C-alpha cells in the first residue's frame, strides 16, 4: 500500500496528457502478484446460453462482488461483459449518403442522459405548494429501442 | 449581446436579474427565531475541540461589526466533566478510605502507610498507559477507581 | 438462587447518558414545498422554546438537510445539569414529553431522540433487501411490500418494520419529439442546455469576489420555473432564426420514480430499520431470514451496520480461566482439592451482583460484568488469604 | 438538477463498477436523491489505518473520474474519510440584524470554512448555508422578446 | 488470571473490555510491587512500637 | 478509426446495470484491403468521397 | 482466507443462478498445500509413535 500509490500519484499526473479514449477507457493501478493460484469457471450443462452469453452473468454478478474482497489484486475475465454492439454497413451508409460520424452523432446525442431540474424549483416565490422532479429522454435499454434512432 | 440593427443595445441585465446571492438554497439555518448559519466539524478527541476552540480564537478581533458565535451543539464538556466527576470520586474514596483506615488503626501514621499506597499506584497506572499507548478516557479512569 | 436470576436477567449495552443535547429528526410526505416544511420546524422550534423554559438553553433548527426539500433536523441543548435535576430534566422525560405532544402534528413524521452512547451499533437490525436479478425498482418495491406488509403482521416477535429509503413521489416527464424537433430546425443539444438551465441552473464560470473566487451561476427567475405549463415558454432559436417553444415539440405528462435509490454492494437495494420484540435480536433477524425467503424470485437479503457487529462467548473467556485459576491455586497449594475451595466462592459475590442489578431494575452491561469480575476477584483476595493461613 | 433516475445511472452505477482492486473492505452502500448528490460510504474492516484505505479508495476514483459526466467533473468528487457523528456544531448570528440569512454564510465561508477544516481531527466539515456565488436569473419572455437562448 | 482474558473478545464492543483488562492487570502489578517494596518499609519506618 | 477497431462513443443502461455502448464495422467489410478503397465520406458539397 | 473467503462469497450466488449454470474449479492451487501441510503434520504423528 505504500507504493502502490506512489505510482498512483505520477498517474494522475499524466493522465491529463494521454489520448482522450485512453480516458474514456481508463488507465488503472493493479498492485498484484503474476500467480492466478485459482482460476473458476462457469458453464451452462443444458446449452441454452453460448459462449458470449455466459461471460456477462459472471461480469454483472460475480466480477464485482467477488473482486471487492481482500487477496483479490486483479482478476482477469476469460470473455467479456456485454456490450451493446452496431455493425454498420458502409454500403446502406453511403446507399443513403450518410457518414460514421452521423451515426455516433446521433447515437451521441439521443442515448445520453439530461439535467432537469425540478418543478417548484429550489429557490421558490411564496405561495408554492407542489416540487417535483423533472424526467427528460433517459438512456435506452435493448436492441429494440436503438433500432429506433433519428 | 445580440446587437440590433438600429443601434440598439442588448445586455444581460437587460434581460436577466443580477444579484449576488448563495450557491444552494437548500440548506436554512434559523437559530432562535434568528437567521444564522454556522458547521459541524466531523470527528484527536479534545485537542482536535480545542485545536478549533483556539483556531477559532484569532478571527474574533476581525470579525464586523454585528458576528457572535455560539455553541448550540457540544459535546466535548460533556466528557471533560464526566472524567472530572468520576476523578472527584476517586478523591472521596481516597477519603472515605483514609476515615476507615483512621477507625481501625487510630494513628495518623499507620494509616499514611495505606493512603500513600493508592496515589503511587494510580500514577503509576497513568504512566503504563503512557506506555501502552492507552488514553485517559471515560473507561479508563473508572477503571482507576475501580 | 443465583443461576435462576441471572438467566432471568436481561443484558444490555451501555447506559445512554444525559449529554446536555439531543436531536429532533423531522419528516414530511414527499412533496410539500421548503416553506410548508418551514411550517413544521417552526412548531419544533416554538416547542422546544416556548413550551417548557426550565431545561432548554438553544435550540439549532436546520431546514432541508439531515439525512440523505422535505426533511429537517432540529438541534438543541440543555441547560446546565444543576439546574435540571431529577428523571423529569433529563433527557428521557424532556425528549417523551417532546415527542408525545409532537407526533400530534398532521402530515408530519417528527419526534426526538437522545444520541446513544456509540454511533456504529446504537440500537440493537439493519435489514437489507437486494436485487439479486437485476429486477428493476417499480418490483423491488413490490417485493419490499410484500415483506414489509407480512413482517408487522406476526407482532409475536417484532414491529414497527419501516423502510429506510421513502416511497416514490410523481415526477414530471418531458417527451423531446426529436422528429419534430429535427423538422422544426431545432437541435438536440439546444433543447437539453435550454431545459437544463431553465430548470437546475448550470455551474459556468468562475469570477473574483473582494479577492477570492467564488462561482456564477445561470438559472431561471423564481417565478419562471414553478409551474407545468411555464415548460411550454422558453424557445430556442434554430435554423432559420426562429424561436421554437417546448409545447410545439414536447409531450408533458406525470410518472412514478424513486427519489431515494438505495444500493448495497454495487447491487440495488431497500434498507429496513426494525427491532425485536419486547425477545432477542437472533430470533426477530431469523424470522425476518424466513419471511425475506418467502418474496418473488430473485430477491436476495443480507445483514449489514447495526447487526454486522454479530453474526460471527462469555463463558468461553470465563470456563477456561476458571480452570486457569485453578492451575495456579494447584501449583500454590501442592493440591487439587485445595484449590477448589477458592474458587467455591465465586457464586458467593455473584449472587450479590445480581441481586443489587435487578433491585434498581438495572441491566448485565459491560459495566456489571467488569464490576463482577473485579468482585470475584475480590472473592479470590479473601477466600485464597484464608486458605493459605489454614494449609 | 438531476434526478436518482439519473445520478444512481450515470454515476454511481459508474462508481460502484470501478470500485475493484482494493484491500479489505466491509460494505458499500449508496444513496441516491433527487438533488443529485450521491454517498457511497465504503467501511474499513476494523483493523485497516484510517490514511491507508483512504487512498485505496482515491485510486479507483480517479481511476473512474474521466468516465462521470463533464457537470459532475466540474462540481468535483471528493474523498471524505470521517466518522458519522458531528460532535460539536458552532454557530454565527448578528445581533444587530445588519446581516440576513444568506449574508451570514458568506464571511463564514470565505473566513472560516477553509481556515477551520485544515485543522486536524476535522475529517468533513458541513456548511449550514452556502458560500457567495453570482446568480443571473434570466427571463424567458425577455430572451424571447429579444430572440435569445439561454 | 482473571482480568486478563477479558482483551480478547473480538469486535468493536471487546475493545471497551480491554481499557479495564490491561488498566486493571497493570494496577494489580504496581499494587503489588508496592506492598512488597513501599508497604513493608514504610510498616518500618510509620509503626509505634507495641 | 471506426471503421477499423470500434469506437467507445456512449452507455446504455441493461436490466439495471450500466453497459457500453460500440459504433463498429460489420464483420464482412473489414477483413480485405480493396475494401478500404469502399467507405466513402461525406463533404463539401454534400458529396461522398471513397 | 484469500481462496476461503471466496469460496464463501461465492457460495451466497448459487442459489440465485439461472437453469443452466454449473461452476468448475478447473485450475486450483490452495488444496495443494492444504494437503501438503496436512501429510506433514501426519508424518508429525507418525514420528511420535516411532
Amino acid at each position: 500500500d505504500i507504493a502502490q500509490v506512489q505510482v498512483q500519484n505520477k498517474l494522475q499526473l499524466a493522465m491529463p496528457l494521454l489520448p482522450q479514449e485512453v480516458q474514456q477507457q481508463g488507465v488503472s493501478v493493479e498492485k498484484s502478484s503474476s500467480s492466478f493460484l485459482m482460476v473458476v469457471g462457469v458453464i451452462n450443462t443444458d446449452g441454452t446460453m453460448t459462449q458470449e452469453d455466459i461471460s456477462d452473468y459472471v461480469a454483472a454478478n460475480m466480477k464485482d462482488a467477488i473482486s471487492r474482497t481482500s487477496g483479490v489484486g486483479d482478476v482477469q475475465l476469460f470473455g467479456s461483459q456485454y456490450a451493446m454492439r452496431i455493425w454498420m454497413n458502409p454500403n446502406e451508409l453511403n446507399k443513403f449518403q450518410l457518414t460514421p460520424v452521423d451515426v455516433i452523432t446521433a447515437i451521441k446525442a439521443q442515448n445520453a442522459q439530461v439535467a432537469a431540474g425540478q418543478l417548484g424549483g429550489t429557490p421558490p416565490v411564496k405561495g408554492q405548494q407542489l416540487n417535483a422532479s423533472i424526467i427528460a429522454q433517459t438512456r435506452l435499454t435493448s436492441t429494440e429501442e436503438f433500432g429506433k434512432i433519428l | 449581446l445580440k446587437v440590433n440593427q438600429d443601434g440598439s443595445r442588448v445586455l444581460l441585465r437587460d434581460v436577466a436579474k443580477i444579484e449576488l446571492g448563495g450557491e444552494n438554497y437548500d440548506i436554512i439555518a434559523e437559530f432562535n427565531g434568528q437567521p444564522a448559519s454556522g458547521l459541524g466539524i466531523k470527528l484527536n478527541a479534545l485537542d482536535t475541540a480545542a485545536a478549533i476552540r483556539a483556531e477559532l480564537a484569532k478571527m474574533e478581533p476581525f470579525f464586523p461589526s454585528g458576528l457572535k458565535i455560539v455553541y448550540p451543539y457540544d459535546t466535548t464538556p460533556f466528557v471533560k466533566i464526566s472524567i472530572h466527576e468520576v476523578v472527584k470520586t476517586l478523591v472521596e474514596a481516597i477519603i472515605l478510605v483514609f476515615l476507615v483506615m483512621y477507625l481501625f488503626l487510630q494513628n495518623f501514621r499507620a494509616t499514611l502507610i495505606p493512603t500513600i499506597a493508592v496515589p503511587v499506584v494510580l500514577l503509576g497506572t497513568f504512566a503504563v498507559l503512557a506506555a501502552f499507548g492507552f488514553s485517559i478516557n471515560t473507561l479508563t479512569m473508572f477503571g482507576m477507581v475501580l | 438462587g443465583m443461576a435462576y436470576l441471572f438467566v432471568r436477567l436481561p443484558s444490555s449495552f451501555l447506559p445512554d447518558e444525559d449529554q446536555g443535547v439531543f436531536m429532533t429528526m423531522v419528516q414530511l410526505p414527499a412533496g410539500a414545498t421548503q416553506e410548508r416544511t418551514q411550517k413544521v420546524l417552526n412548531e419544533v422550534t416554538h416547542y422546544y422554546l416556548t413550551k417548557e423554559k426550565n431545561n432548554v438553553e438553544s435550540v439549532f433548527a436546520v431546514n432541508g438537510f439531515g439525512f440523505a426539500q422535505n426533511t429537517g433536523i432540529a438541534f438543541v441543548s440543555l441547560k446546565d445539569w444543576a439546574d435540571r435535576p431529577g428523571e423529569e430534566n433529563k433527557v428521557e422525560a424532556i425528549t417523551m414529553r417532546a415527542t408525545r405532544a409532537f407526533s400530534q402534528i398532521k402530515d408530519a413524521m417528527v419526534f426526538a431522540f437522545n444520541l446513544p452512547a456509540i454511533v456504529e451499533l446504537g440500537t440493537a437490525f439493519d435489514f437489507e433487501l437486494i436485487d439479486q436479478a437485476g429486477l428493476g425498482h417499480e418490483k423491488l418495491t413490490q417485493a419490499r411490500n410484500q415483506l414489509l406488509a407480512e413482517a408487522a403482521k406476526h407482532p409475536d416477535m417484532l414491529t414497527s418494520v419501516r423502510p429506510n429509503g421513502l416511497e416514490d413521489t410523481p415526477q414530471f416527464k418531458i417527451d423531446i419529439d426529436q422528429e419534430k424537433a429535427q423538422a422544426l430546425g431545432v437541435s438536440i443539444n439546444d433543447i437539453n442546455t435550454t431545459l437544463g438551465a431553465a430548470w437546475g441552473g448550470s455551474y459556468v464560470n468562475d469570477f473574483i469576489d473582494r479577492g477570492r473566487v467564488k462561482k456564477v451561476y445561470v438559472m431561471s427567475e423564481a417565478k419562471y420555473r414553478m409551474l407545468p405549463d411555464d415548460i411550454g415558454d422558453w424557445y430556442v432559436r434554430a435554423a432559420d432564426g426562429q424561436m421554437v417553444p417546448f409545447s410545439a415539440f414536447s409531450s408533458s405528462r406525470w410518472e412514478y420514480g424513486s427519489p431515494r435509490l438505495e444500493r448495497y454492494n454495487g447491487l440495488p437495494s431497500m434498507e429496513i430499520l426494525g427491532q425485536a420484540a419486547p425477545k432477542s435480536t437472533g430470533e426477530a433477524m431469523e424470522l425476518m431470514e424466513q419471511l425475506a425467503s418467502k418474496l418473488p424470485t430473485g430477491v436476495g437479503y443480507d445483514w449489514t451496520g447495526m447487526s454486522y457487529q454479530e453474526r460471527l462467548q462469555a463463558p468461553s473467556l470465563y470456563a477456561i480461566s476458571l480452570i486457569v485459576v485453578f492451575l495456579c491455586l494447584a501449583a500454590l497449594y501442592e493440591s487439587w482439592s485445595i484449590p477448589f475451595s477458592v474458587m467455591l466462592v465465586v457464586p458467593l459475590g455473584v449472587i450479590g451482583a445480581l441481586l443489587a442489578a435487578t433491585f434498581r431494575g438495572l441491566t448485565n452491561d459491560v459495566y456489571f460484568q467488569v464490576g463482577l469480575l473485579t468482585t470475584i476477584g475480590l472473592s479470590a483476595k479473601n477466600a485464597i488469604l484464608i486458605v493459605e493461613f489454614a494449609k | 438538477g438531476a434526478d436518482a433516475k439519473t445520478v444512481q445511472d450515470t454515476v454511481t452505477q459508474v462508481i460502484e463498477q470501478n470500485m475493484n482492486g482494493i484491500d479489505n473492505l466491509m460494505y458499500m452502500s449508496s444513496n441516491s436523491d433527487s438533488t443529485g448528490t450521491v454517498q457511497i460510504t465504503l467501511t474499513f474492516e476494523s483493523g485497516t489505518d484510517a490514511d491507508i484505505a483512504q487512498v485505496q479508495v482515491q485510486n479507483k476514483l480517479q481511476l473512474a473520474m474521466p468516465l462521470l459526466p463533464q457537470e459532475v467533473q466540474q462540481q468535483g468528487v471528493s474523498v471524505e474519510k470521517s466518522s458519522s457523528s458531528f460532535l460539536m456544531v458552532v454557530g454565527v448570528i448578528n445581533t444587530d440584524g445588519t446581516m440576513t440569512q444568506e449574508d451570514i454564510s458568506d464571511y463564514v465561508a470565505a473566513n472560516m470554512k477553509d481556515a477551520i477544516s485544515r485543522t486536524s481531527g476535522v475529517g468533513d466539515v458541513q456548511l449550514f448555508g452556502s458560500q457567495y456565488a453570482m446568480r443571473i436569473w434570466m427571463n424567458p419572455n425577455e430572451l424571447n422578446k429579444f430572440q435569445l437562448t439561454p | 488470571a482473571v482480568f486478563v482474558p477479558m482483551a480478547f473478545f473480538g469486535g468493536s464492543t471487546g475493545a471497551i473490555y480491554r481499557q479495564f483488562s490491561i488498566t486493571i492487570v497493570s494496577a494489580m502489578a504496581l499494587s503489588v510491587l508496592v506492598a512488597l517494596i513501599l508497604t513493608p518499609a514504610l510498616c518500618a519506618t510509620m509503626l509505634k512500637p507495641i
